[PDB]
DNA sequence: TCCC
DNA sequence: TACAAGGGA
C-alpha cells in the first residue's frame, strides 16, 4: 500500500489537497482505496504507485484547462478562475500555476518552487501574519506547487460553491464535506455527483441566496445523488466571501453540520415531489422569513419553528398540501 | 414453475424474446463487436450470442418474486418495483461465474438495469411524480424481501437449455443486493468515462425491443416500429 | 456491389476518398466548395454498404445546421432509396409506399418513437434535442440518441453564422471531441472553414481540399460579382430582362419582417404572369400552417422565388440565374451564390442589396461580420478561398471567442450517464417552439373546449389526444424576444391558459391571429490605426472596435435606436 | 387517529374560499400552556360551526364536516392525564399544523 | 505606483 | 441597507 502521506498546514487545505488525492487516483486507476481521517491529516491508503498518480493528476488538470480555455492574460468565468477567486489577480495566477504544473508534469519533472495560497482553499490563511509585536511584508503563508494545484483539482471537482451578485457586491458561499471516520471510492464519488459546474445564479427574484444556510438548503433541494450520510457520519464546513466597496473579507465561520437537514427533507419528501419541491421554492421565495424559521427548526428541532413556518408560507402564496403536513407529523414523532 | 407476465407465463414469452432475437441477430451483433472493441475486452460473434442470450434469459428472473409477481397478477399497484436491481445482480454475479471477466459483467448489470426503464437521479427540475426518483427505489430495496424459491431450479433449468455448461445460481437477501447496485450505479454515474459508457450500454439498449413482439400491443406506431423489425431481404426475391 | 453507379452521374472527384470511413475508424474531413448543389458526399458508401444485406452501418442520418428545406432532403433520399430499390424487386407500386414510409422527418413531436427510419434527415437544433430525451410509452423507453451512435451522422455546412445563436465554433469542436472517442466515424461537409478550426477538430486529419490530378470535380464556371446599391426600384431593371430569357431571380432577406414583405411588395407591382401555379411558393419561414411540403415539391419552376436566410442550404436549382441578397459574413455569401450547380458557367449572377447597413442587425450583429463584410469583391470561386476568411471573422471574433448565451458547460457534466432537456437545471437549451394555429372566433368559452387533459376519467390510460393531424401543424419558432405574451399560453396538453409570468420555452404555445395561408407574423482610420479589437456587448447594443481607447460602434442601427433617448452631439 | 377530521375542520377557517379568516382562533390555541387555555381555544373555533356551514350551502360546495361525538370525547380522555406541557406541546403543535394544510373542500 |  | 475597513500581483 501506497499510505502516502499527506502535509500538515491546514484542516481546510489538508481536507482540500488530501481530498482531491482521490480524484487524481480515480482517473488513473488506483482501486480498493480508503481515506483515514486523522482530524487534520486526514491520510490516505491506496495501492497505487506515483506514476499513476501524476497520470491521473495531469488528466484531471488537463480537463481542468480545457474547460478553463473555453471561455475568456485569460479569464474565464470558471470555479477555479472566477467564481471562486474572490481576488481579481488570482483570475489570472491561478490558470498560470496549473499550466505551469503540468508543463512540469508531463516531462516526468518534480516541481522546484512553493506559491502563495489564496484565502479560497483555505479561510484560515490571509496576507499579514502576527510575529510577537507587528506583522510580516508579503504573504508568510506559502505551499508547494502540486499540493496547491491538486487540492484546487479537489475543490473544483467535490465542493459546491454558490456565487450571488447583487449589483457591485457579491457573495461567495464556499462549503467543504468532511468525513471524520472512513470513506471508500463510492462514497467520495457519490460526494462528487454533489458538485455543480458554473453555479453563476445571480438574478434579482433569487434574493435568498444570502444568509448562506439558506443558500446551502436551495442547492440541496435540487441535489439527488444520494442519501449517503444516513448511515455515515459526516460534517460540513462553510465560509463567506464579500465584495462590499471593493472590500473583499470573510465574515462569518459557523461550523455545525449537514447530516439531519437533508436526512430531514429526505424524510420529508416521500409522499411526492409535485407538491414537495414547489412547495419548498415558494416557501424560500415568498415566506423568507418563514423560510429562516423553518431552517432553524430543523437546525434545533423546535416545534414552533415548522409552524411559524407554515403560517407565513400560508399568509403569502404557499398551498402547503396534506401530505407535507403528515410528513412534517411524521418528523415529529 | 412461474409466470413473467400477466397473459404469457416465463417460457412463452422469453422463447419469444430469445426466437426474435435469431434473426435479429445478424443485423445488430456487428454494431455489439464494434461497440465493444472500444471497452477494452472483445470476442467473437458467437460468445456476443452467448452474452446476448444470458441477457434475454435473465432480464425477467427477477420478476418472479413472489410478491411483484402477486401484484401483477392482481391489479394491485406495484409503486415502483424495480425488479431488474436483482435481475442485474444474478446477471453480474452468473456472468462473474461464466465468462471469467470483470467488465463485461459490468456492462451487463447496467443493460438489464436498463431494461424497461432506467433509474433518474439528481439533475432534476421537479418533474419526476412518478417512481423515476432513487428514495422510491431505495424503498422497494428494502421492502424486497426474497424470490421464489423454485427460482433458482428454473434458473438452473433455463441455463442447461440455453447453454448447458454449468447451472449456477446467485442468491441474494436485501443487503448484498443493496451493495451490488448501489456500487454499480455509482460507478458507472462517475468513471473517467464521460460519454463512453451512455454510448456503449445504450448501444447494448437498442437490440432490447422485442418486448413489443412478446405482449400484444395496440400502439398506432408501433407498425412504424415494425419498419425496422427486419432487415432487408438478402435474396432479391 | 460498389463499382457500380446507380445514378447518372458516373464517378466523382472523390471516388478513392470513400474507402477512408470503412467500418472502424474516425473522423474524416471531405472540403468542396459550393456543396450544396453537387454533394454526393457519403451517401454512395452507405448505399454500396447495402446491396447484399451485410449492413456495415444500422442507418443514415443527414444534418441541416439551422433551417433549411428539409423536405428537399427528405424527397432526394426518397428517390435515393428507391432507385436502389430496382434491379431487385418490389415492382412499381410498393416500392414507393416503402420509400415514403422509411424516411421520416422527426421534427421532434410524436414521442411514441425517438429515432427510427432507415435514412433520416436531421438539424442540428433537432440534433441537440436527440442527444438528451425521454421517449417512454408502454413502460418501454427509447432512448433518442441510441441510433445516433451507430448511425452515420453527417453534417453540411454546419458552420453558418446565424441569429446571434448558432454560430458557436467551440461547441462545434465540442460534439466532435466527444464523438471521437465513441469509435465512430465522423465526416464533415463544408465549402470555406478557416484554417485555424482544421487543426483543434482533427488533429491527426489531413485535408483532401481540392487535388490537381485527375481533374472531374465539378466546375462553378464563371461567376461575376460587384458591389450595387441596395433599393427596391434598382434591382427591377435586373428582373424583367431574366424573366423574359427563361431565368429566374432568388432574392434573400437576413429578417424574416423584411421577407414578410418584399414578397408582398414585388407581387403586385408587377402583374405580368400567373400566381396561383407559380407565385405562393417560396420557402417556409415559421408559416405555411405547419406544413412545408406543400409549397415545397413546386418549387422546381423557371419563376420568382422570394427566400431569406432559409434557402441558404440544400437546394439543387438547375436553372439559377440572378440571385440578390443582404449583407452576408462571407462564408453565407459564398454558399448562397455558388448555386449554380450542374454544368460550369450558365451566366451565374449574384449581388448585394443593403441601403447603407441595415441588414446587419439580424444576421451579421456589427462587428467583423459587418465591417468586412463591404471588402469582399473577388469571385473566390477556387480553392484558395481560405485565404479570405481568416482576416473577416478569424482576427477579430474567433481570436476573442466573443459570444452570447453560450452553454457549453450544459454538455460536459449534464451529459455523463442519462438526463432530459426539457426540465434543465439553469441554462435552457434554446432550440425550438411548437405553437399551434388556431382561428376561433366565437369558440372561447374558457379551457378553449376540447384538447383537455383526458385524464383517467373517460380514457384508462389517461395518455390520449387528438393531436395525430398536428405532426405537420406546429410552426418553428426560436426564442429570441417575447416582452409580453401575443398568444394563447399553455401548460400540459394545451388549455388551462394562465403563466402571464414569463412562460418558459420549448412545447406550450397556441397562435390564434398569427395565423394565415400567405404567411404567419405578429473602416476609414480605425482600420488603418490599430487592430485587435474588443468584443461582446455594451450599454450599446453593438460591438466596439477599440483602436487604442473607447472607439465604440456609434453607427450601423443600434445608433438610430439609442437615438430615442440622446438624438444630441451628432449621435456619439 | 382522530386528528384529520379536526385538521379538516380547522382548516375550514383559513382557506380562501371561505372569506371570514379567522386566524386569531387557531393562532391561540397553537400557543397553549396547559389545558383550560387550549380548551377555551378549541371551544372558539368549533363555535364557529353554524357560520361556516351556512356559507359553504350559499356558495354551492358540499358544506363542511363537523367533528363526529365518537371522537370529540377522544380529546377530552387523552387530554387530562397530559399534566406534563411538555408532551402536551406536541399534540398543540400538531393539531395547528394539520389546521394549514390544503384540504381542497370547494371544488 | 497597478488592480478592482 | 445605506459607509467605511482589502486582498493581492
Ligand atoms: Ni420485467
Ligand atoms: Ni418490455
Amino acid at each position: 500500500f501506497n499510505e502516502f502521506k499527506t502535509p500538515q498546514i491546514d484542516p481546510i487545505f489538508d481536507l482540500y489537497v488530501a481530498y482531491g488525492y482521490v480524484v487524481s487516483l480515480i482517473r488513473g486507476g488506483a482501486k480498493e482505496a480508503t481515506l483515514i481521517p486523522h482530524g487534520a491529516s486526514y491520510l490516505i491508503q491506496t495501492d497505487v504507485s506515483n506514476e499513476e498518480f501524476r497520470h491521473g493528476l495531469v488528466d484531471a488538470l488537463s480537463s481542468m484547462l480545457s474547460l478553463h480555455i473555453a471561455l475568456a492574460k485569460l479569464v474565464s468565468d470558471a470555479d477555479f478562475s472566477a467564481g471562486a477567486n474572490i481576488n481579481n489577480v488570482y483570475w489570472d495566477s491561478v490558470p498560470r500555476n496549473l499550466e505551469k504544473l503540468m508543463k512540469d508534469l508531463e516531462k516526468k519533472r518534480s516541481v522546484k518552487g512553493t506559491a502563495t495560497i489564496p484565502i479560497t482553499l483555505m479561510p484560515s490563511a490571509g496576507k499579514y501574519m502576527l510575529k510577537h509585536f507587528g506583522v510580516q511584508g508579503g504573504n508568510p503563508i506559502k505551499v508547494d506547487l502540486l499540493n496547491y494545484a491538486l487540492a484546487w483539482v479537489g475543490f473544483h471537482y467535490y465542493t459546491p460553491y454558490i456565487k450571488y451578485a447583487k449589483g457591485d457586491t457579491t457573495w461567495i458561499h464556499i462549503y467543504q464535506i468532511a468525513p471524520v471516520e472512513e470513506v471508500d471510492m463510492i462514497s467520495i464519488l457519490s460526494l462528487k455527483d454533489l458538485k455543480m459546474h458554473l453555479p453563476h445564479y445571480y438574478e434579482s427574484n433569487l434574493d435568498f441566496l444570502i444568509n448562506r444556510r439558506l443558500a446551502l438548503l436551495y442547492h440541496l433541494l435540487h441535489s439527488e445523488a444520494l442519501e449517503l450520510f444516513t448511515e455515515k457520519e459526516f460534517v460540513i464546513h462553510s465560509y463567506t466571501l464579500e465584495r462590499s466597496g471593493n472590500n473583499q473579507a470573510i465574515r462569518s465561520f459557523e461550523e455545525e453540520e449537514i447530516g439531519k437537514l437533508m436526512d430531514f427533507l429526505w424524510k420529508l419528501k416521500r409522499r411526492d415531489f409535485y407538491h414537495a419541491i414547489k412547495f419548498i421554492d415558494d416557501l424560500l421565495k415568498k415566506a423568507t422569513e418563514g423560510a429562516l424559521a423553518l431552517i432553524d427548526a430543523i437546525m434545533n428541532e423546535r416545534l414552533e419553528g415548522f409552524y411559524t413556518a407554515l403560517k407565513l408560507g400560508k399568509k403569502a402564496g404557499v398551498v402547503s398540501s396534506r401530505e407535507i403536513v403528515a410528513a412534517l407529523e411524521d418528523i415529529i414523532c | 414453475s412461474c409466470k413473467a407476465f400477466q397473459g404469457q407465463t416465463l417460457r412463452e414469452h422469453i422463447e419469444a424474446m430469445l426466437a426474435a432475437w435469431e434473426i435479429v441477430k445478424n443485423k445488430y451483433i456487428p454494431s455489439i463487436i464494434r461497440v465493444m472493441k472500444t471497452v477494452g475486452v472483445k470476442f467473437t460473434e458467437e460468445d456476443a450470442d452467448k452474452f446476448m442470450k444470458t441477457l434475454i434469459i435473465l432480464h425477467d428472473v427477477g420478476k418472479c418474486s413472489e410478491v411483484y409477481q402477486k401484484h401483477l397478477s392482481n391489479n394491485e399497484p406495484l409503486r415502483g418495483f424495480r425488479h431488474e436491481l436483482v435481475s442485474a445482480y444474478y446477471a453480474y454475479n452468473i456472468l462473474k461465474d461464466m465468462f471469467k471477466d470483470e467488465t463485461i459483467a459490468f456492462i451487463g448489470a447496467l443493460v438489464v438495469m436498463m431494461h424497461h426503464e432506467p433509474i433518474l437521479m439528481g439533475q432534476i427540475r421537479s418533474l419526476d411524480k412518478e417512481e423515476l426518483t432513487p428514495e422510491v427505489v431505495l424503498d422497494k430495496l428494502r421492502t424486497f424481501n426474497g424470490v421464489m424459491e423454485g427460482t433458482e431450479s428454473f434458473i438452473k433449468s433455463m441455463i442447461k437449455e440455453k447453454l448447458g455448461v454449468i447451472p449456477k445460481v446467485p442468491s441474494p437477501t436485501q443487503e448484498d443486493v443493496l451493495r451490488e447496485v448501489i456500487r454499480l450505479s455509482v460507478l458507472a454515474r462517475h468513471r473517467p468515462d464521460s460519454g463512453k459508457l451512455r454510448m456503449v450500454v445504450g448501444a447494448l439498449l437498442i437490440p432490447l425491443v422485442c418486448d413489443y413482439k412478446g405482449a400484444k400491443e395496440r400502439e398506432g406506431e408501433s407498425p412504424k416500429f415494425a419498419e425496422v423489425l427486419r432487415v432487408e431481404m438478402m435474396k432479391a426475391a | 456491389e460498389l463499382t457500380g453507379f446507380e445514378p447518372y452521374d458516373y464517378q466523382l472527384r472523390a471516388w478513392e476518398k470513400i474507402r477512408e470511413i470503412m467500418n472502424n475508424g474516425g473522423k474524416v474531413i471531405i472540403e468542396v466548395p459550393t456543396a450544396g448543389g453537387k454533394t454526393e458526399t457519403a451517401v454512395m458508401p452507405f448505399f454500396a454498404g447495402i446491396y447484399n444485406n451485410n449492413w456495415p452501418v444500422a442507418r443514415l442520418v443527414y444534418v441541416l445546421p439551422t433551417r433549411s428545406l428539409v423536405e428537399k432532403q427528405a424527397e432526394r433520399l426518397r428517390n435515393l432509396v428507391y432507385k436502389l430499390l430496382q434491379l431487385k424487386g418490389k415492382s412499381k407500386e410498393e416500392a414507393e409506399k416503402l420509400a415514403r414510409e422509411l424516411v421520416v422527418v422527426e421534427y421532434g413531436l410524436e414521442k411514441t418513437h425517438a429515432f427510427l427510419g432507415w435514412v433520416v434527415v436531421t438539424t442540428w437544433d433537432a440534433f441537440l434535442y436527440g442527444l438528451a430525451a425521454h421517449r417512454t410509452v408502454g413502460n418501454r423507453f427509447t432512448f433518442p440518441a441510441g441510433a445516433i451512435a451507430q448511425s452515420l451522422v453527417i453534417f453540411d455546412e454546419v458552420q453558418m453564422y446565424q441569429d446571434e445563436s448558432m454560430y458557436m465554433p467551440r461547441l462545434l469542436s465540442l460534439v466532435v471531441g466527444i464523438l471521437e472517442e465513441a469509435n465512430v466515424p465522423l465526416v464533415i461537409m463544408s465549402a470555406t472553414i478557416p484554417s485555424k478550426l482544421r487543426e483543434m477538430i482533427a488533429g491527426d486529419t489531413e485535408v483532401i481540399t481540392v487535388d490537381k490530378n485527375d481533374k472531374n470535380k465539378p466546375s462553378k464556371g464563371n461567376v461575376k460579382v460587384r458591389l450595387v446599391e441596395g433599393d427596391i426600384t434598382d434591382v427591377l431593371n435586373d428582373i424583367k430582362k431574366i424573366l423574359k430569357n427563361g431565368k429566374k431571380v432568388l432574392v434573400v432577406r437576413n429578417t424574416v419582417r423584411k421577407a414578410v414583405e418584399t414578397y408582398q411588395v414585388l407581387k403586385k407591382k408587377l402583374n405580368d404572369t400567373l400566381a396561383n401555379p407559380s407565385d405562393a411558393l417560396l420557402i417556409h419561414s415559421r408559416f405555411t400552417i405547419g406544413d412545408r411540403r406543400e409549397k415545397e415539391r413546386a418549387l422546381d419552376s423557371a419563376r420568382l422565388i422570394v427566400a431569406t436566410q432559409v434557402v441558404e442550404a440544400g437546394l439543387d436549382l438547375p436553372n439559377v440565374g440572378l440571385v440578390v441578397t443582404d449583407i452576408a459574413p462571407l462564408d453565407a455569401l459564398i454558399q448562397r451564390i455558388g448555386r449554380c450547380a450542374r454544368r460550369p458557367g450558365e451566366e451565374g449572377e449574384g449581388i448585394i442589396l443593403i441601403p447603407e447597413n441595415c441588414i446587419e442587425h439580424e444576421k451579421i450583429v456589427r462587428g467583423l461580420s459587418e465591417l468586412m463584410e463591404k471588402i469582399g469583391e473577388d469571385t473566390v470561386v477556387f480553392a484558395v478561398v481560405t485565404s479570405t476568411n481568416e482576416y473577416d471573422r478569424v482576427v477579430e471574433i474567433h481570436y476573442g471567442e466573443g459570444k452570447k448565451n453560450f452553454v457549453y458547460v450544459g454538455d460536459i457534466d449534464t451529459a455523463r450517464r442519462v438526463l432530459e432537456k426539457k426540465r434543465s437545471k439553469k441554462l435552457p437549451k434554446d432550440l425550438y417552439i411548437i405553437p399551434y394555429s388556431v382561428s376561433p372566433y366565437p369558440d372561447p368559452l374558457v379551457l378553449l373546449t376540447t384538447y383537455d387533459e383526458l385524464s383517467k376519467i373517460g380514457e384508462y390510460l389517461a395518455d390520449t389526444t387528438k393531436a395525430r393531424k398536428a405532426l405537420d401543424r406546429v410552426y418553428k419558432f426560436h426564442y429570441e424576444n417575447n416582452i409580453v405574451p401575443k398568444e394563447f399560453a399553455s401548460y400540459i396538453y394545451f388549455k388551462e391558459l394562465k403563466l402571464f409570468s414569463a412562460p418558459p420555452e420549448y412545447e406550450k404555445r397556441s397562435r390564434p391571429e398569427l395565423y394565415v395561408l400567405l404567411y404567419p407574423m405578429n473602416a476609414e482610420k480605425w482600420v488603418w490605426k490599430v487592430r485587435k479589437s474588443f468584443k461582446i456587448d455594451p450599454y450599446e447594443i453593438y460591438v466596439i472596435d477599440a483602436k487604442y481607447y473607447n472607439s465604440e460602434l456609434g453607427f450601423i442601427t443600434n445608433l438610430s435606436d439609442t437615438n430615442s433617448h440622446t438624438d444630441s452631439d451628432s449621435k456619439v | 387517529g382522530w386528528i384529520r377530521n379536526i385538521g379538516r375542520y380547522l382548516s375550514y377557517l383559513v382557506d380562501d374560499t371561505f372569506e371570514e379568516y379567522a386566524y386569531d382562533v387557531v393562532d391561540g390555541i397553537a400557543k397553549a400552556r396547559t389545558q383550560e387555555e387550549l380548551l377555551e381555544g378549541v371551544y372558539k373555533a368549533l363555535r364557529l360551526a353554524p357560520k361556516l356551514k351556512k356559507k359553504a350551502e350559499s356558495k354551492g360546495c358540499p358544506p363542511p364536516r363537523i367533528p363526529s361525538p365518537e371522537d370529540i370525547e377522544a380529546l377530552e380522555e387523552k387530554v387530562e392525564q397530559l399534566s406534563n406541557p411538555k408532551d402536551l406541546r406536541k399534540l398543540a403543535v400538531s393539531l395547528a399544523l394539520w389546521a394549514f394544510a390544503s384540504w381542497n373542500n370547494c371544488p
